[PDB]
């Protein structure tokens, strides 16, 4: 009954930033941001 | 490009030429690569020392020699050999 509803959709449109900012690479191949972003996908999977 | 203005216009080396064979060289960029690399090599003579060798998380030699070699018409034409046969896969590394 808190305004914790607002801090679920601050926390959804940073999951979407994320996924945006996400650089898909050919044949198996990653940068620094994206070994980054995927450590980040637990801290959004675990709030969720 | 001809033998002598090569041979004219420096001394002789000890090239090493280390081709990045990373996933994200694939298309494009990895024909581009085989052919300049050939192109490269045409440009050494009997007194150059030359090697190619590629890396993606690992570097390793691209053919038989593991060393140096003399850089005649021979092992230039093991080299091109090796070189047109190279795929991308995998993450870059520059250390190594
Ligand atoms: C992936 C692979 O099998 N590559 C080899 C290459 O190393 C070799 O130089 C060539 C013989 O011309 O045959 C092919
Ligand atoms: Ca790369």
């Amino acid at each position: 009954w808190k305004p914790f509803e607002t801090i679920i959709l601050l926390t959804i449109f940073a999951n979407c930033v994320a996924l945006a900012v996400y650089l898909p690479m050919p044949e198996d191949d990653n940068n620094s941001l994206n070994l980054g972003l995927e450590k980040l996908e637990y801290f959004f999977l675990t709030v969720f | 490009r001809r033998p002598w203005y090569i041979q004219g216009a420096a001394s002789p080396k000890d090239m090493l030429i280390l081709v990045d064979v990373s996933g994200s060289v694939s298309g494009l960029t990895l024909k581009l690569i085989r052919t300049s690399v050939s192109e490269m090599l045409e440009t050494l003579s009997d007194d150059d020392f030359v090697n190619v060798a590629s890396f993606n998380s690992n570097a390793q030699d691209v053919s038989c020699f593991q060393h140096l070699v003399q850089a005649n018409v021979r092992n230039k034409k093991v080299l091109k050999d090796a070189v047109n046969n190279i795929t991308a896969k995998g993450i870059t590394d520059y250390k190594k």
